[PDB]
RNA sequence: UCCCCCGUGCCCAUAGCGGCGUGGAACCACCCGUUCCCAUUCCGAACACGGAAGUGAAACGCGCCAGCGCCGAUGGUACUGGGCGGGCGACCGCCUGGGAGAGUAGGUCGGUGCGGGGG
RNA sequence: AGAGCGCAAGGGUAGAAGGGGGCCUGACUGCGAGGCCUGCAAGCCGAGCAGGGGCGAAAGCCGGGCCUAGUGAACCGGUGGU
RNA sequence: UAGCUGGUUCUCCCCGAAAUGACUUUAGGGUCAGCCUCAGGCGCUGACUGGGGCCUGUAGAGCACUGAUAGGGCUAGGGGGCCCACCAGCCUACCAAACCCUGUCAAACUCCGAAGGGUCCCAGGUGGAGCCUGGGAGUGAGGGCGCGAGCGAUAACGUCCGCGUCCGAGCGCGGGAACAACCGAGACCGCCAGCUAAGGCCCCCAAGUCUGGGCUAAGUGGUAAAGGAUGUGGCGCCGCGAAGACAGCCUCACUGGUCGAGUGGCGCCGCGCCGAAAAUGA
C-alpha cells in the first residue's frame, strides 16, 4: 500500500454495490453477510486453498483489504486510535465474491472453498459459473 | 370536484410537528370528529398527508 | 493530535435566487471564485461578490463552455 | 485574442464592428443583447478607389452619414484583431469627422 | 432454442416475480415492447442459449422473432435474474460474442502448469446469417506463460472481429503450490 | 422568395479529432515589396504600410465516411420524502409517491439570428 | 489545462487572474445609495456624486495585490498638524 | 462576605417555557440573542398544503481527475533460459515505471447524481396563526427513543453533534406481569349509560375453550452464535429400473433367484434438534 491516514469507520448499508459475478475461475466464495474482513483472514484463508489442493490451479483473490482499522491500547478517552492492530481490512456487502478458483476438478474446488468458508467471520455460498455473463 | 369528508381517527401524538400543523390547517381538532372541506389541490396536500391518521369519503 | 483545529465557517452562496425583487446594491452571490459570472447589470467585486447594478428581478443562466451567469432584468 | 471583443461588450452598446481585408476593410455598427447590425459602410467591396488608408476616412465618413441619420452616436470602437493603426485608425479617423 | 413470451404493461414489475414470472423488454431501431417469460423456462433455455445462440420468442401475437439476450440484470445477494433484455435480430451485420473453444492439451499445463482462459468468448460483427457456434483455437502450443491474442483465432467465413486485434484470450500461468509458501513465508 | 461567399451574435461537442473530395468569377486567404506609418529582448516570423504577378499547396468555406471523441433512450434496479411490519444484532421486508449511475438499443461529421456582397 | 498565479489548502482562471513591454503612483481626498454576515461590538461587498489626477485614440479602467489567514476594544501616553 | 446549601406561609381562573448560540480568570455564575407571559397597535400575513422558478452536491453510482488495487497482456530499468558477452531478440514456473484488457476501493477523489432541503411568486389556510412597540420573566446539568454520522471495540443505561419525537411539565388514564419517555391516548366536574384504541377474549381477569386450512412434538413456544445431523413436512432438478431395477439373500453391479417397484445423489423453503455450565428457591 501507500495511501493517505487512518480512515473514519462507516456504516454498511445494504448489499447495493457490494456484490458480483464470477469471472476469472471455474467456482467462487460469495459473502451472504456484511462484514469486514481482515488481512490475516484473507491470508489464512487463502493460505488454506493452497494448502489443501497442494500444487494447484490458481486462487483469485477479489478483494483487498484498504481500510485502515484502528484500536485504542486499553486506556481511558482522547485523540484517535493509533490502532492498526489488525492493520488494514476490506468491507464486504453480501452477494460480493471473494474468491475464485480454477485448474482444479469440483472436489478439488468444493473442498478447498468450503475451508475458506470456516476461516471466514461470514456465513458463505460457493458457486459455479451459471452461465449469467453481461 | 365535489366534497371531502374527513375524520380524524387516529391520536397525532407522537407525530411530527408539520403533520400536527397539516390538521389544523384542515380545521381538525379533537378526535373522532367529522369535517368536510371542498376537494381542492392545496386542501387534498394537508389531507394526504394526514392520510394515516384520517379516513377520508365524497361528498 | 495536533488536529482539532478549524476556521470560522464564512456563510458563503447564493444570496439572492432567480425570480427575486432587489434593490441597487443587493448582494446577489458571495463566491470563492467565480463559480457565478455577472452579466446583465449585475457587478462584482475584488471578492467576487456578485451584486445588483439596478432594481429589478434576478434571473440565472447558463452557458456550458462559458459558465453561468446571474442577470437583474429590470422594469422598475 | 478576440479578448478585446469580449471587454467592449460588457461596457455600453452599439459595436463599430470593423472587419478588414487584404483589399478591403469593412464596419457595422450592431446593437448586440439580440444580435442586430444597424449601419453597415462596406469599403472595398462597395465602391471606393484604391488606396487603404485613403480609402478608410471615406468609409468611416461614410458610415457615419448614413448612421448618424437614423440617430446614433455611441462610439463604441470595436478594434478588431488589428492593433489601432493606419487603416483600421483612418476609418475611426472618419466617423471622428462624420 | 425458442421460448414462449408474453407481453407486459402497467403490472407492477415486483408482482410479476412473485408469480414465478421475470419481466423483460424486446428492441432494435425499430420496435421496442413490455414482456416478461417463465422464469424457470427462461432459466432452462437461457442455460445453454445465455447470449451465444439465437433465440425465438413465441408471442401470442402469433408473432415469432429472431431475438438476441442483450443483456440481465442480476440481483445481488443471492444472485438470481431480474430482468432481460431482447435484441430482436433482422439482417444487417449486427455484433455479438461468440463462444471459443480452446482445443488440446497445452505444453504448459501438461508439463505442469494451468491455462487461465481469459475470454471465453469474442465479439464480432456478423451478419445474422452466420450463427458461428463456437469459434476453434489450438491452445496446444502454449508453453507456461506464453498467451494467445485476438490476432491468432480461426476466423470463419462471413466473420470478422470487432474487438481489439491485439487484445488478449487467454494464457498459462503458474500453479499454486505449497513449496511458494516456505518462500512467501521468508519475506 | 433560392444558392454561394464575407463580417457578426446566439445554442455551447449531435458543433470535435481524423480521413477523402471539392471551391478561386466573386469573396478570403496565401502572396509581392520594405520607400512612407508601425514593428522584432533577433528576424517584415508577428504587428504595419504600398500593392501588381502567382496559387488554392497552407489556412478557410462547402460536402461525404461513425475509427476515436461526443450525445443516448425504453425497460429494470439502486437510493429515497411519507406510512408500516420483522430480528440479538451487523440488519431485513411491505405499502405509497419520486427515481438515478452504469449498461443495452440507438443518434451525431451540426443548427440558427442579423447585416453586407455576388448569381 | 494535469503549469502558473509570493507562501496552507480550497474555489477560481489561458475568451487570464498566468508571462513580457510602454507610460505611470487611484497602496488618492471628501463621501457613500443599497446590502452580505450578525446577540453586542466587529467584519465584508459596493454602484454613484464632488475634487484633483494616471494609462488609453476611445468605449473605459484605477479608492493596492485572483480571492478567503498575515491580527488587538477601551484605557494611558509619544509624535506631527489644526 | 457567601457566584454555595437550606427555607419562603391563603384560594380559584387563563396562558405556559428552557436545559440552545455568542462572549465571559467563563465552565453548577453571569450579559445579549432564542423560547413563555401581559398591554397597545397592524390585519391575512402565520404554520401546513398546491403550482411555478432558481440554489445544492448527500444517498446511490462511477473511475473522467486525486490516490488506492488483484490477475493478465505489453514493455524502460533488475536477473537470464539457448548462454553472449567488449552484443542479442521471440522468451524464462524472476523484481517492476509507463500503457492496455479483465476486476475493484476512497470522509478529506467526482464524468455523474436522486429522494429531499432552502428561498421567492401566485393560491388555499381566522389560527392561543402572524408582525410591530413596550412591561414581567424563567431557562442556559437535560434525558430516553427512532434516524443520519464522529469517537469507541459495527462495547456500554457510553460519549459527541444533526433531524424528529416523547419524558421533563402528562410518575394523570388503558396495554406492556411489575417499569419517566415502548404501544393507545392529551384527564373542567358529575353518571350503577353507549362506542372504540392499544392489547386481548382457558382460569387467576372483562371478552370465542369461535369457524375454515396448514405447521410444530421441542415445553420448541418461554427469548444466543459459528457450525453439525436418515428430525419433519413442502418444492425442484439430475442419475438407475418391470430389457426386473434398490436392499439383503457374503454382497454392492447384475441375470435365473425374489420381495419384484420403486431407488440413489443434490439443491431450495417452513417449523423444530444439537451446539447450551453459576452461584439464597424455583
Ligand atoms: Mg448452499
Ligand atoms: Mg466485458
Ligand atoms: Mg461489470
Ligand atoms: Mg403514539
Ligand atoms: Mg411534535
Ligand atoms: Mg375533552
Ligand atoms: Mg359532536
Ligand atoms: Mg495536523
Ligand atoms: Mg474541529
Ligand atoms: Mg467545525
Ligand atoms: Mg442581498
Ligand atoms: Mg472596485
Ligand atoms: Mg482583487
Ligand atoms: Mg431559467
Ligand atoms: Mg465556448
Ligand atoms: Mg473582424
Ligand atoms: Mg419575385
Ligand atoms: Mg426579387
Ligand atoms: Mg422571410
Ligand atoms: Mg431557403
Ligand atoms: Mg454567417
Ligand atoms: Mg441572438
Ligand atoms: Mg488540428
Ligand atoms: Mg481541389
Ligand atoms: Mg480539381
Ligand atoms: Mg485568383
Ligand atoms: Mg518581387
Ligand atoms: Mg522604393
Ligand atoms: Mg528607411
Ligand atoms: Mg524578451
Ligand atoms: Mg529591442
Ligand atoms: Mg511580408
Ligand atoms: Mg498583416
Ligand atoms: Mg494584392
Ligand atoms: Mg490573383
Ligand atoms: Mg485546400
Ligand atoms: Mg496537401
Ligand atoms: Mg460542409
Ligand atoms: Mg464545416
Ligand atoms: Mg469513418
Ligand atoms: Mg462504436
Ligand atoms: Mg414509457
Ligand atoms: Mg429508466
Ligand atoms: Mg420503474
Ligand atoms: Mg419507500
Ligand atoms: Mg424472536
Ligand atoms: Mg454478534
Ligand atoms: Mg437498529
Ligand atoms: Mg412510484
Ligand atoms: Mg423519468
Ligand atoms: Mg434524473
Ligand atoms: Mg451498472
Ligand atoms: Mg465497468
Ligand atoms: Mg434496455
Ligand atoms: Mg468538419
Ligand atoms: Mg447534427
Ligand atoms: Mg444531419
Ligand atoms: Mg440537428
Ligand atoms: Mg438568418
Ligand atoms: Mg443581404
Ligand atoms: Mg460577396
Ligand atoms: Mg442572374
Ligand atoms: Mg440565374
Ligand atoms: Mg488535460
Ligand atoms: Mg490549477
Ligand atoms: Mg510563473
Ligand atoms: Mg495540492
Ligand atoms: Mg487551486
Ligand atoms: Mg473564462
Ligand atoms: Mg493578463
Ligand atoms: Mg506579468
Ligand atoms: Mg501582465
Ligand atoms: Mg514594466
Ligand atoms: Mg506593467
Ligand atoms: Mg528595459
Ligand atoms: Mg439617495
Ligand atoms: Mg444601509
Ligand atoms: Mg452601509
Ligand atoms: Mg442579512
Ligand atoms: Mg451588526
Ligand atoms: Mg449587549
Ligand atoms: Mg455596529
Ligand atoms: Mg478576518
Ligand atoms: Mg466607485
Ligand atoms: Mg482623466
Ligand atoms: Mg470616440
Ligand atoms: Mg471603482
Ligand atoms: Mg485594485
Ligand atoms: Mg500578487
Ligand atoms: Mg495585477
Ligand atoms: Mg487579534
Ligand atoms: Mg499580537
Ligand atoms: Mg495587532
Ligand atoms: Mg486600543
Ligand atoms: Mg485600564
Ligand atoms: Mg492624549
Ligand atoms: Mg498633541
Ligand atoms: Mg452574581
Ligand atoms: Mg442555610
Ligand atoms: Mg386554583
Ligand atoms: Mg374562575
Ligand atoms: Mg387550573
Ligand atoms: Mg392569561
Ligand atoms: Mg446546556
Ligand atoms: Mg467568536
Ligand atoms: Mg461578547
Ligand atoms: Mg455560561
Ligand atoms: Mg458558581
Ligand atoms: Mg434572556
Ligand atoms: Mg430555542
Ligand atoms: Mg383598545
Ligand atoms: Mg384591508
Ligand atoms: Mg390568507
Ligand atoms: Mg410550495
Ligand atoms: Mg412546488
Ligand atoms: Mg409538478
Ligand atoms: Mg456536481
Ligand atoms: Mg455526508
Ligand atoms: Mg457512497
Ligand atoms: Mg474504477
Ligand atoms: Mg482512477
Ligand atoms: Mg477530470
Ligand atoms: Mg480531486
Ligand atoms: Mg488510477
Ligand atoms: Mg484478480
Ligand atoms: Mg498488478
Ligand atoms: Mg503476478
Ligand atoms: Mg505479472
Ligand atoms: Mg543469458
Ligand atoms: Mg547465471
Ligand atoms: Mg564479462
Ligand atoms: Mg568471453
Ligand atoms: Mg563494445
Ligand atoms: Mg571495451
Ligand atoms: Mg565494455
Ligand atoms: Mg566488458
Ligand atoms: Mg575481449
Ligand atoms: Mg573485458
Ligand atoms: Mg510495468
Ligand atoms: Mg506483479
Ligand atoms: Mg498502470
Ligand atoms: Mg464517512
Ligand atoms: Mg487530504
Ligand atoms: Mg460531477
Ligand atoms: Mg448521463
Ligand atoms: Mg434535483
Ligand atoms: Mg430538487
Ligand atoms: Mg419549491
Ligand atoms: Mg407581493
Ligand atoms: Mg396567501
Ligand atoms: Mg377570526
Ligand atoms: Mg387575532
Ligand atoms: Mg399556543
Ligand atoms: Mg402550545
Ligand atoms: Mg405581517
Ligand atoms: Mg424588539
Ligand atoms: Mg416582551
Ligand atoms: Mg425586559
Ligand atoms: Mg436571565
Ligand atoms: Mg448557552
Ligand atoms: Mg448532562
Ligand atoms: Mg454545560
Ligand atoms: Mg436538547
Ligand atoms: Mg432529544
Ligand atoms: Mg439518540
Ligand atoms: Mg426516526
Ligand atoms: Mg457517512
Ligand atoms: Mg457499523
Ligand atoms: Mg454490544
Ligand atoms: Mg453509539
Ligand atoms: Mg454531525
Ligand atoms: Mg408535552
Ligand atoms: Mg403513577
Ligand atoms: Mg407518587
Ligand atoms: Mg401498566
Ligand atoms: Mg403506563
Ligand atoms: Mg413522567
Ligand atoms: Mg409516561
Ligand atoms: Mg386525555
Ligand atoms: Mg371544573
Ligand atoms: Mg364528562
Ligand atoms: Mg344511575
Ligand atoms: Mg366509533
Ligand atoms: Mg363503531
Ligand atoms: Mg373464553
Ligand atoms: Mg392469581
Ligand atoms: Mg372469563
Ligand atoms: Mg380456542
Ligand atoms: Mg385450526
Ligand atoms: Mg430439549
Ligand atoms: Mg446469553
Ligand atoms: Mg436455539
Ligand atoms: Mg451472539
Ligand atoms: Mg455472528
Ligand atoms: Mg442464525
Ligand atoms: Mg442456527
Ligand atoms: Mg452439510
Ligand atoms: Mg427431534
Ligand atoms: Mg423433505
Ligand atoms: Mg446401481
Ligand atoms: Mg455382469
Ligand atoms: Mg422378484
Ligand atoms: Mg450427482
Ligand atoms: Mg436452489
Ligand atoms: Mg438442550
Ligand atoms: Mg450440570
Ligand atoms: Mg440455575
Amino acid at each position: 500500500r501507500m495511501k493517505y491516514r487512518k480512515q473514519q469507520r462507516g456504516r454498511l448499508k445494504g448489499a447495493t454495490k457490494g456484490g458480483d459475478y464470477v469471472a476469472f475461475g471455474d467456482f467462487g466464495l460469495v459473502a451472504l453477510e456484511p462484514a469486514w474482513i481482515t488481512a490475516q483472514q484473507i491470508e489464512a484463508a487463502r493460505v488454506a486453498m493452497v494448502r489443501h489442493f497442494r500444487r494447484g490451479g490458481k486462487i483469485f483473490i477479489r478483494i483487498f483489504p484498504d481500510k485502515p482499522y484502528t484500536k485504542k491500547p486499553l486506556e481511558v478517552r482522547m485523540g484517535k486510535g493509533k490502532g492498526n492492530v489488525e492493520g488494514y481490512v476490506a468491507v464486504v456487502k453480501p452477494g460480493r465474491v471473494m474468491f475464485e478458483v480454477a485448474g482444479v476438478t469440483e472436489e478439488q474446488a468444493m473442498e478447498a472453498l468450503r475451508i475458506a468458508g470456516h476461516k471466514l467471520p461470514i456465513k458463505t455460498k460457493i458457486v459455479r459459473r451459471d452461465a449469467y455473463d453481461e | 370536484m365535489p366534497r371531502l369528508k374527513v375524520k380524524l381517527v387516529k391520536s397525532p401524538i407522537g407525530y411530527p410537528k408539520d403533520q400536527k400543523a397539516a390538521l389544523k390547517a384542515l380545521g381538525l381538532r379533537r378526535l373522532q370528529q367529522e369535517r368536510v372541506l371542498e376537494d381542492t389541490p392545496a386542501i387534498r396536500g394537508n389531507v394526504e398527508k394526514v392520510a394515516h391518521l384520517v379516513r377520508v369519503e365524497v361528498v | 493530535t495536533k488536529n482539532g483545529r478549524d476556521s470560522q465557517a464564512k456563510r458563503l452562496g447564493v444570496k439572492r435566487y432567480e425570480g427575486q425583487v432587489v434593490r441597487a446594491g443587493n448582494i446577489l452571490v458571495r463566491q470563492r471564485g467565480t463559480r457565478f459570472k455577472p452579466g446583465k447589470n449585475v457587478g462584482m467585486g475584488r471578492d467576487f461578490t456578485l451584486f445588483a447594478l439596478v432594481d429589478g428581478v434576478v434571473e440565472f443562466q447558463d452557458r456550458g463552455r462559458l459558465g453561468r451567469y446571474v442577470h437583474v432584468r429590470p422594469l422598475a | 485574442k478576440f479578448r478585446v471583443r469580449n471587454r467592449i461588450k460588457r461596457t455600453g452598446r452599439l459595436r463599430l464592428s470593423v472587419f478588414r481585408s487584404l483589399k478591403h476593410i469593412y464596419a457595422q455598427i450592431i446593437d448586440d443583447e439580440k444580435g442586430v447590425t444597424l449601419v453597415s459602410a462596406s469599403s472595398l467591396a462597395l465602391k471606393l478607389k484604391g488606396n487603404k488608408t485613403e480609402v478608410a476616412r471615406q468609409v468611416g465618413r461614410a458610415l457615419a452619414e448614413k448612421a448618424l441619420a437614423l440617430g446614433i452616436k455611441q462610439v463604441a470602437f470595436d478594434r478588431g484583431p488589428y492593433k489601432y493603426h493606419g487603416r483600421v485608425k483612418a476609418l475611426a479617423e472618419g466617423a471622428r469627422e462624420g | 432454442y425458442r421460448l414462449k413470451a408474453y407481453y407486459r404493461e402497467g403490472e407492477k414489475p415486483s408482482a410479476l416475480r412473485r408469480a414465478g414470472k421475470l419481466p423483460g423488454v424486446m428492441y432494435n431501431r425499430h420496435l421496442n415492447r413490455k414482456v416478461y417469460v417463465d422464469l424457470v423456462e427462461f432459466d432452462k433455455v437461457f442455460r445453454q442459449a445465455s447470449i451465444h445462440h439465437v433465440i425465438v420468442l413465441e408471442l401470442p401475437d402469433g408473432q415469432s422473432l429472431p431475438t438476441l439476450v442483450r443483456q440481465v440484470n442480476l440481483d445481488k445477494r443471492r444472485r438470481r435474474p431480474e430482468h432481460v433484455d431482447f435484441f430482436v435480430l433482422s439482417d444487417e451485420p449486427v455484433e455479438m460474442y461468440v463462444p471459443l473453444r480452446f482445443v488440446g492439451t497445452p505444453a504448459g499445463v501438461r508439463a505442469g502448469g494451468v491455462l487461465q482462459e481469459i475470454h471465453r468468448d469474442i465479439l464480432v460483427k456478423v451478419s445474422p446469417r452466420n450463427i458461428p457456434e463456437f469459434i476453434e483455437v489450438d491452445v496446444s502450443g502454449l508453453e507456461i506463460g506464453d498467451s494467445l491474442h485476438a490476432s491468432d483465432l480461426k476466423l470463419p467465413p462471413g466473420v470478422e472481429l470487432a474487438v481489439s486485434p491485439e487484445e488478449t484470450i487467454a494464457a498459462v500461468v503458474p500453479p499454486e503450490d505449497v513449496e511458494k509458501l516456505a518462500e512467501e513465508a521468508a519475506a
